[PDB]
This record gives C-alpha cells, sequence and structure tokens, in this order.
C-alpha cells in the first residue's frame, strides 16, 4: 500500500493522489476534495491494472498525469492517467527508488550488479523508443545497491544506498559528500524546508537529518524503534512515517494500525542549522482499525485530515478533533481557549448546566454586580438593593443595620462597658461582677415574672424586638404596604394576636388569602377542645403542604399548638424566631434553644447566626465557617469591619479584607475601593475615640527651604514647624503653596460643581522626575500650551 | 462562542490575561507577541500591538503586576527571557509600542515556563527550561528595570532529558499575601512545592504524589481567606488531581498535602487546568475535544457542572 500525495496538477481545490492496492496490482488515481469531509468526497477516476509487483512510484509535476511505476522484475512503466512506455536497465535487475525531476530528468534506483550502475539518470525525450533499454546520460553508482533516492534540485539528486548516503550533482562527476549510515531507507524531504530529510532503517530507528551537517555528522534527531523494523528483508513497505504539508516542524507516525502520533518538533539556533528537540506529541485514534498507511489532507484555517488505506484496501478519510490546548478563566468570568490546530481564539464572555449560565451565577461575577452596585456600604442600602432584585443574607444585614443604628444613637456605648455589636449568647449567658454587670445592663435599660429580666430587655434590644402595641401596629401596617400579608399575619401570630392575624389577613385582595384567613379564624373558638377533629388534621395536613413558610408557621402555630414547631424549620427568619422565643418562653427551655441554634449555627456557617454570636471571634468563627461554604469574602469582609480592629485582632479579618481589595482592584472598582477604606477608617473609633485601622502611611515629607529639616516629624495656611518658614513657591505666579483664600481665581481649564474645580484647582503638585512645584490649576492651563517645566534650566517634559 | 483570529501564521503557544482582565497576550511559534485589547464602546477584541520578540517558538508569557508597570516577560525556546515594557508615546500595530528591556542569557536549555512572583515579593521571576533549573530573577535597582540579578537557582531535575524524548515544565507561585513565600514547580513526573526558608534560599518542603506520567499544568489556587490551599493538576493520563494543601528543617512553616479528588472525565490528557478569581470554577482542556467546568459541591467534593464541545 502506498499512497502517495501529487500537487501541481489540479486548478480547482481538489488534492489528487495516488494509490497502490495491497496486493501491489493497480495503480489508482483519485481526488479529493477538502472542504468536505463525508467519504464520499473520494472520487475515483482512473485505474491501470496491468501490473506484475509495484515496488515504487513517482509522478511528474511539470506534466500532468504522468505516472513512473517501478517493479520487482525490473520494468519500469511511464504512461500517462489523466502514452505508454516500459524501459528497464541495460542488465535487468530489480527497481527499489524512482525519481523524476521538474524539467522531465529520470532517475532510477536499482539493485547491486558488479557491472553496471545503480543511479541511473536519463531522459525520456532523447530516448531511442526502438528499445526497451535505457541510455543513461548519468551513470553513478557502481557495484552498489541504491534503496531510495529523491530529486533535490533541476540538477542535484539525494541518493541512499545500502551503506552510504550521497549526494550527486549532475554537474561534476565526483558526489559532494558521502557520510556512512545505516538508516539510508525512504526519503522524505520537508516541504518547508528543503535542507531537512528523513530517512529510517532496518531496526526501525527513524532520524532526521540535515544536510548542512552532512556537508560540513551526527543525525539531527534519532528516535529508537520508531517504525516498522525488516527494510531489508521486505521491498513492500508501507508508509507509517509523513512529513508535515499544513505546518513546519511537524511529522505524523502511525503505530500499530490504530493511532497516529503527531510529533511536533522546536528549534533553537546556536548562536544557521537549526538544532532540534521534541515539544509536544498529540495522538489520534483512527475511526477504523487496521490501518498500513496513510497520508495527509490539507484544508482551510491550518486544518488537518488524513486519508488512511486499510490493510484490506480501503480508502477512507478522517479528520483531526480541534482539541483546546488552553483554557484560562478571568475576573470577571470569561472563558478563553486556544487550539492546538488553527490560529482563531475561541472567547465565552459572561455576557449539565450551560457554560454561559455557570459563569454567570457563579460568585465571583455575583460579587463583581453588588461591589458594583454598591454593596456593604450602608447596610439600609445593602437591605433596599437586596429587597430592588439570597433572603437570609437581607435578614443578616437587617441586624447589622439594626445592631449599627443601635450604636450609633448612643444607646448601647454608655456605661462603662462598650456591649456594641454583642451576640445574644454573650449577652444572656453573661461572661467584673455580677452585681456590677447586672447594675450597668439596668442603667443601659433605664434610657417581670423571671430571675432575669435586664437579660431579656437587653436581647430584645439587640434583637430590635423592643417594641410596643403603637409600634406593633405601625409595623403591621407597613408591611401590609410593603404587600407581604402571609408575613403580616406571621408577625401577628407572632405577637399572639390572632384575632388581629384573622383581621389582616381577611382585609386582602386574593380569594386565596381570604380562604386562608376564613381557616385561621377557627382557632378564636377552637381553644378548649383538645382532641382530633379533623380541623387541627387537616391543618397539620395543609402546613405540609402548603408552599408559603408564613403560613405554615401560622398553620402549625393554630394547630396543635406548641411554639416549638415554629422555631426549628429554618424556613423563616432567625431573627423572628428569637423573637418568639423571647416573648413566650422559659428560662429553662430558652437556655436549651440557644445552645441548640448556636451551636448549628456556628458549624453550619449561616450569616443568620450572627443574632446570637454578634461581632465576636465567634462570629469570626462562624463568618470562617461562612467563607469555606461560599467564598462570599465580600459579604465576609463588609460583615467583619463592624468592630474587627476595634475591639479584637485576628489575621483571618485581616486577610478577608485584603482579599477584597485586590478583587476590587481587579474589577478596575477603585472608587469602590476608596469608599471601602473610608468606611474602615470610620469604624474602628473606639469608645476613647482612638483609631484603631491600619491607614496608610505617609507618602510626602516635604523639605523645609530655610531651616532643612523634616516638616512632618493650619487649614488654610501650612508652614514648617521648626521655623515658621512657607513652602516652595508656584513655578507658574511665584506665590507660596498649600494656601487657599489666593487674591485670584485660577481658572483651569450646576456652579457648585465649577466652585469645586475652582477650589480643587489651588492645590499643590510636583513633578516627580524634576521636582518642581506648581498649582493644579497652573499646570493645567500652562501644559495645554507648552511641553517644557516652566522653570528656567530645566529640560523635563513633566506632561508625559 | 465569538471567535476572533489572533493573526499568527503558526500555533497560539500561551495566552495569558492581565491583572485588570482587560489585555490579553499571545505567543506563538511564529516568533511573535501580540497583545490584543478589549474595547469598551465596540466590545470585541483588537490588536495593540504586534512585535517580533525572538529568535525561536515563544512557549510562555505572564504579565507583570500592575503596580510595577506593564512588563510582559517572554520565554522562548532560544534559551532566552526577554522583558518587555510598553512606552505609551508610540502608535498602535507598529511594533514599537512594547520595548525591551533586558535578555536573560543564563538558562543553557530551551526555556518552557515563566511566572512572575506576587506583587508583595517584589519584582521577582521565575524561569524553567529543559535543563532542570529553576531561576528566580529580582529586580533589585529601581532606577532602571534593565538590571535584573539571578538570585536563586535550584535544580529540580539531576540530568536534562534527551532531544528525542519529550519533556513539559510548568511552574505556579502561591498567590497569599498572608502565607510564606512558595513555589509549586512540575518537572517531568514530578510536582516540588519550593519554600523560601529562614537563610533566604529556597528548600524542598512538600511533594505531590501521584503523577505516573507527564504533567502538563499546574496551577495554584487563589487563597480567598479559606485554611486551605488548592493546587490543580492535569498529567498527560486523563487525572484532574486537586491537592488539598494544609499549612501549619529551617523552615517556618511544615505542610502537609492530601488528595482532595481525582478525575478521570476527559479520557486523554489533560493539557491545561486554571482556576478562577474566586477558586470556585475550575476549567480543563483535554483530547476529548472538551472544556470541562468543575465546582465544590457541599462536601467538598468536585464535580462538573458544564461541559464546552469545540
Ligand atoms: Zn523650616
Ligand atoms: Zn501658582
Ligand atoms: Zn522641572
Ligand atoms: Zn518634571
Amino acid at each position: 500500500g502506498l499512497i502517495k500525495k501529487v500537487t501541481h496538477w489540479s486548478y480547482d481545490n481538489l488534492i489528487d493522489y495516488l494509490s497502490v492496492n495491497p496486493t501491489r496490482d493497480e495503480v489508482t488515481h483519485y481526488k479529493v476534495d477538502p472542504e468536505n469531509e463525508s467519504d464520499e468526497s473520494i472520487i475515483k477516476l482512473h485505474t491501470v491494472k496491468d501490473f506484475g509487483s509495484i515496488t515504487c512510484l513517482d509522478y511528474s509535476e511539470s506534466e500532468i498525469g504522468m505516472i513512473g511505476v517501478g517493479e520487482k522484475n525490473g520494468y519500469l512503466r511511464i504512461f500517462n492517467i489523466s502514452y505508454d512506455i516500459r524501459v528497464r536497465a541495460k542488465k535487468q535487475r530489480c527497481i527499489n527508488s524512482l525519481g523524476i525531476n521538474t524539467n522531465g530528468l529520470i532517475a532510477m534506483g536499482l539493485d547491486r550488479n558488479k557491472h553496471d550502475s545503480s543511479l541511473q539518470i536519463w531522459d525520456m525525450n532523447y530516448h531511442d523508443d526502438s528499445h526497451e533499454t535505457i541510455n543513461p546520460m548519468f551513470s553513478y553508482c557502481t557495484n552498489e545497491s541504491i534503496v531510495s533516492l529523491k530529486f533535490l534540485n533541476d540538477t542535484s539528486v539525494l541518493a541512499a544506498s545500502t551503506k552510504f548516503l550521497k549526494e550527486i550533482d549532475v554537474r561534476s562527476p565526483n558526489p559532494i559528500y558521502q557520510h556512512p549510515t545505516r538508516l539510508t531507507y525512504d526519503i522524505k524531504l520537508n516541504p518547508f524546508n528543503d535542507w531537512q530529510f528523513s530517512t529510517y532503517g532496518d531496526d526501525g530507528t527513524l532520524a532526521i537529518w540535515d544536510r548542512r551537517k552532512l556537508s560540513d555528522a551526527s543525525p539531527l534527531l534519532t528516535f529508537e524503534k520508531l517504525v516498522g523494523s525488516g527494510a531489508a528483508s521486505r521491498k513492500y513497505m508501507n508508509s507509517c512515517f509523513r512529513w508535515s504539508c499544513v505546518r513546519n516542524n511537524e511529522f505524523a507516525t502511525l503505530h500499530r494500525g490504530d493511532t497516529i502520533k503527531r510529533w511536533r518538533l522546536g528549534y533553537y539556533c546556536d548562536s544557521n542549522i537549526e538544532n532540534l528537540f521534541v515539544s509536544s506529541v498529540h495522538d489520534t485514534n483512527t475511526m477504523y482499525d487496521r490501518v498500513a498507511t496513510f497520508d495527509y489532507i490539507p484544508r482551510s484555517n491550518n486544518g488537518t485530515s488524513l486519508i488512511c488505506m486499510r490493510q484490506s484496501g480501503t480508502i477512507y478519510r478522517m479528520p483531526i478533533s480541534e482539541v483546546c490546548s488552553k483554557a484560562i478563566l478571568n475576573n470577571r468570568n470569561s472563558l478563553l481557549l486556544s487550539n492546538f490546530e488553527n490560529t482563531e481564539i475561541d472567547e465565552i464572555r459572561v455576557n449539565f448546566w450551560k457554560p454561559e449560565k455557570l459563569l454567570e451565577k457563579d460568585i465571583s461575577v455575583i460579587m463583581r454586580t453588588r461591589a458594583s452596585l454598591g454593596y456593604g456600604l450602608d447596610p439600609m442600602n445593602t437591605v433596599e438593593m437586596i429587597d430592588s432584585s439570597n433572603a437570609y443574607i437581607r435578614n443578616t444585614w437587617r441586624w447589622i443595620a439594626i445592631a449599627k443604628a443601635s450604636v450609633d444613637d448612643g444607646t448601647m456605648v454608655s456605661g462603662d462597658l462598650d456591649l456594641g455589636y454583642e451576640g445574644v449568647i454573650g449577652i444572656w449567658n453573661g461572661i467584673l461582677s455580677d452585681k456590677q454587670l447586672n447594675k450597668e445592663m439596668e442603667k443601659i435599660i433605664k434610657l417581670a415574672g423571671s430571675p432575669k429580666y435586664v437579660q431579656r430587655r437587653l436581647c430584645l434590644i439587640i434583637s430590635g424586638w423592643d417594641l410596643s402595641r403603637s409600634d406593633y401596629e405601625d409595623k403591621y401596617n407597613i408591611i401590609m404596604k410593603n404587600g407581604h400579608y402571609e408575613k403580616a399575619a406571621a408577625w401577628a401570630v407572632f405577637f399572639g394576636d390572632i384575632p388581629k392575624a384573622v383581621e389582616i389577613l381577611g382585609s386582602a385582595k386574593k380569594e386565596r388569602l381570604r380562604l386562608i384567613a376564613t381557616a385561621i379564624a377557627g382557632y378564636l373558638a377552637y381553644k378548649d377542645l383538645p382532641g382530633n377533629n379533623a380541623w387541627r388534621q387537616q391543618c397539620r395536613k395543609m402546613s405540609s403542604e402548603l408552599d408559603d413558610p408564613y403560613l405554615r408557621v401560622i398553620f402549625a402555630f393554630i394547630a396543635d399548638n406548641d411554639w416549638w414547631d415554629i422555631l426549628y424549620e429554618p424556613a423563616i427568619s432567625l431573627r423572628e424566631r428569637l423573637g418568639v422565643a423571647l416573648r413566650f418562653l422559659n428560662d429553662t427551655d430558652l437556655t436549651t434553644f440557644l445552645d441548640r441554634t448556636s451551636s448549628t449555627v456556628i458549624e453550619n456557617g449561616e450569616l443568620e447566626g450572627l443574632i446570637l454570636t454578634g461581632i465576636t471571634p465567634n462570629g469570626i468563627d462562624l463568618l470562617q465557617s461562612y467563607v469555606n461554604k461560599t467564598s462570599d469574602v465580600q459579604s465576609a469582609a463588609l460583615i467583619s469591619i463592624f468592630g474587627s480592629p476595634r475591639y479584637f485582632r485576628d489575621q483571618r479579618v485581616d486577610e478577608w479584607i485584603q482579599t477584597y481589595r485586590d478583587m476590587l482592584k481587579s474589577w478596575e472598582l477603585f472608587s469602590m475601593r476608596a469608599r471601602f477604606d473610608v468606611l474602615r477608617s470610620k469604624l474602628s473609633r473606639t469608645k476613647t475615640g482612638v483609631l484603631t485601622a491600619d491607614i496608610k502611611p505617609r507618602q510626602i515629607y516635604i523639605q523645609c527651604q530655610n531651616c532643612k529639616q523634616n516638616i512632618n516629624t493650619p487649614r488654610h495656611k501650612y508652614c514648617c514647624p521648626h521655623c515658621g518658614s512657607s513652602f516652595p513657591r508656584c513655578a507658574i505666579c511665584l506665590m507660596p503653596l498649600g494656601t487657599s483664600n489666593l487674591p485670584f481665581v485660577i481658572n483651569g481649564t450646576n456652579r457648585e460643581l465649577v466652585s469645586r474645580k475652582l477650589k480643587l484647582n489651588e492645590w499643590f503638585s510636583f513633578c516627580l522626575s524634576c521636582n518642581h512645584g506648581m498649582h493644579a490649576g497652573h499646570a493645567e492651563e500652562w501644559f495645554d500650551r507648552h511641553n517644557v517645566c516652566p522653570t528656567p534650566g530645566c529640560t523635563c517634559q513633566c506632561n508625559k | 462562542m465569538q471567535p476572533f483570529d489572533s493573526g499568527h501564521d503558526d500555533l497560539v503557544h500561551d495566552v495569558v490575561y492581565d491583572f485588570y482582565g482587560r489585555h490579553v497576550a499571545t505567543c506563538s511559534s511564529d516568533q511573535h507577541i501580540k497583545v490584543f485589547k478589549l474595547d469598551k464602546d465596540t466590545s470585541n477584541w483588537e490588536l495593540s500591538d504586534s512585535w517580533r520578540a525572538h529568535d525561536s517558538s515563544i512557549v510562555a508569557i505572564d504579565w507583570a503586576s500592575p503596580e510595577y508597570g506593564r512588563i510582559i516577560a517572554s520565554a522562548s525556546y532560544d534559551k532566552t527571557v526577554k522583558l518587555w515594557e510598553e512606552d505609551p508615546d508610540q502608535e498602535e500595530c507598529s511594533g514599537r509600542r512594547w520595548n525591551k528591556l533586558c535578555t536573560l542569557n543564563d538558562s543553557k536549555g530551551s526555556l518552557y515556563s515563566v511566572k512572575f512572583a506576587p506583587a508583595h515579593l517584589g519584582l521577582k521571576l521565575a524561569c524553567l527550561g529543559n535543563d532542570g533549573i529553576l531561576r528566580l530573577y529580582d529586580a533589585l535597582e529601581p532606577s532602571d528595570l534593565r538590571s535584573w540579578t539571578l538570585t536563586s537557582e535550584m535544580k529540580v531535575l539531576s540530568i536534562p532529558p534527551a532531544n528525542h524524548l519529550q519533556s513539559d515544565f510548568c511552574l505556579s507561585w502561591c498567590p497569599s499575601r498572608f502565607s510564606p513565600e512558595k513555589l509549586a514547580v512540575s518537572a517531568l513526573e514530578q510536582a516540588i512545592i519550593y519554600q523560601r526558608g529562614k537563610d533566604g534560599k529556597l528548600h524542598v518542603a512538600a511533594k505531590l504524589p501521584g503523577h505516573k506520567s507527564l504533567i502538563r499544568s499546574i496551577s495554584w489556587a487563589p487563597s480567598i481567606g479559606r485554611w486551605y490551599q488548592l493546587i490543580a493538576t492535569g498529567c498527560k493520563d486523563g487525572r484532574i488531581r486537586i491537592f488539598k494543601i494544609t499549612e501549619k528543617a529551617e523552615l517556618q512553616s511544615n505542610l502537609q498535602v492530601e488528595l482532595l479528588s481525582e478525575h478521570d472525565d476527559h479520557n486523554g490528557e489533560v493539557w491545561s487546568v486554571s482556576w478562577n478569581l474566586t477558586g470556585t470554577i475550575l476549567s480543563s482542556a483535554g483530547d476529548d475535544g472538551k472544556v470541562r467546568l468543575w465546582k465544590a459541591t457541599y462536601s467538598n467534593e468536585f464535580k462538573c457542572m458544564s461541559v464546552i464541545t469545540a
């Protein structure tokens, strides 16, 4: 089997091919359309069948159709497919190789004969047609056995014998070089670099050569046992190694009839001979097994397809898949795909899951959208942002808003104990004395039925549930106006006013809600009848089957009256569960409920547990579990800055802050980074007033002109503290720098914005490459017409 | 999917984003580097500059930190690392928009991977070639960014591979300012974590087990704030190994490595593996022609969510 690619014939996009059947009896001319990957693109055109045993084949580039075919008996046949002459040597012997040059010169490789030349080069136009024998123009390599040859140029031929490798020019009777090597078999010139050819040997050892190294002699590469062995014994060998006609420094090797290894080479110049080494090998499994020989098919956009001949002689076409070589992810969740075959790069922007859906629902783009929308700066604004476009984040920011308003109103910070952003667990569980903490809690409250009533009042203050009847009516009106009638009825039952809940839910629109209120109405008399009587049964079933969590709560409380079925499911607000566990519960079971819920939320990592834990080290542990669950470092940092460096110091909070700042820089949200920094500075004010935030250090230490010392070791006039001398003057007006209320208006290149620009233009500004100072408006007005520093004797383009 | 032609005449080898995610640098075997900017108005990738860089095929490029300026490293097979600084006073698509700074003619072998250290470690470099020598280049003199000094020279491989045998190398730094300096270095079949000791020299810290075949890609996940680090590795086998690292002679902290997962979904060779900004989405390419996206579940097990055929 021999598949030989033939060029310079077709004028259309089709690529011609020549094939020899595995029984070595016919030569078939094909025509392959590369743009169509179907197996019907191979078109069989002609078949010459009068052949004994083909050993070699060659084609003519200049004249279309002229194909030479060698044979083991010794008959070389030159004919057309798209005349017919049979030729042979003077002494008949087997033909191993064959070459047709561009100018019609024909070479021939024969076996070893002691009285004849094995490299006969002759032209067919000066050949006597009355004789089968050939009279050669040039005779070389007497008493030798040439096994493979290839025409390099219009005059030079590269011939390989059984023990030598030669390049013989027809213009000189002395060969150019003779390098003794045993890897002298089928020569395939590189189509992109004629100085490189690759042969193999009897042991299967492939070798890629350079002619210049042999000219001057080691091979450029050597692969041990890459191709089939037994090259001397068998004269009918399939071609399992091919150079690449689609790109440079590449070759395909077919192994065991199943896989094709596309070796890609790398080159470096020792400084013009490029030393070679193997970079990457790509394995492609064939469509059908038992492939003996194969060849390339060049397609458009640097594509690759392979035409292969099986051991049964069936010839098919197989494409090469586009294997992705690089899949990188952006900070905006954008995927960029690079191929191993073509040049184009594929991009999936954010604009089994769909990839766009997964990258749009990822927490990285969620955090980017929230940071661009302004998340975390004001908790009321976060609540409005969440409501305007999951819900547990709203519930855990409502508590942050409540505690921050309480601290900023001075309600909690009074007394000797700060107790800002404190947790319900820490407050109700106690911990310099019990009497001292009781009396300071009493003085906080002054602003029972239980041994600890002041602790309950502190817990209601922290939870934001210290409300009166008018406050509850106002909350009912607010929730009714917001449209969550189910939540309004749930809150009415949480307070314990079931006729009020019936009145609220019945005065709605939706008939479904009116029916629900009608069902709830039942309880207003079904209170003294403890017994299964269907109504409770149907209500339990409906509490199981309804979808709304507040209605589930309202039915589970109405039927089989028990507070514990309300405050254990996670479908409702933890603040509401604390509100019903603080208003109607005994202190013996409240401790058990608080311990169970705290030990739940700390290991679960829910943000709603900040009700119980506060901004404490236990809160930092809760936020750490939340980060380990979700990678929501944005919410972790924006919650942590509400009292982590103000009250303690842990490395995890600083890590989250630095990570969020780096992410904000990566999204180019520098304004939001600055707002985060000023919020961190503002929320680090202690009870005394000492700032605890690690602020950015100073970058300017102006040296005084007179005293020659540091001025930083006056809101409108800055002077040196050591001697009183003012700042260096401007280079445009020779007025001192750093002082406002200048006797002129620096009108440098909505009147409030204009006034801000006019008052901003009179600030300090200096070049950092020549150290010359200007006013901001002076520099803006001066650099719009000049490109040199205004100080005399300075050559520094301060603009760019 | 919107494909845009990069314009190279040969195979595009490495593509890297910048820190801000609006610039991509593409190297190729046509001895060219191209930088593409993402236009804000047209929302299409457009070319910024395209200049010839090396005398051989470029295989790895990296952007520097944006607080040190705009510097692109370039490691090619001609045993050179070239550092390229942008001077904005040149016309676009001209070849003079990116000025050459320094050539690192110390590598005796064809360089495979180049990486910048994070910005808190200084303006550092990390080079690796088939000589098996890991080199760290700093930038000590701040006046000129052309005097780059070799400081750390650690040998990863005992002898270089022969030319006929293939090889692959990859590097990954530690994106953590709150952890000591670490470096994930991938040899032929080995993955070594190198840590900076108290003596100022790198030392062998930990080794990732497994890896019966060639390692094609290594990637250290960003530490979003968790207590465990993640290294993703794509081998010549079908395995996307994710290693979970917990950090606690002459080393500031000893570290333990436990294999978190091992996935054979690609059925081939995992050519590239990467991470997201937050370490939640992994991306892995393989010989199946499909790029898989992996996200961790509730039980800390990574499960595939999307498959993108090409
Ligand atoms: Zn002074
Ligand atoms: Zn001035
Ligand atoms: Zn000046
Ligand atoms: Zn200047």
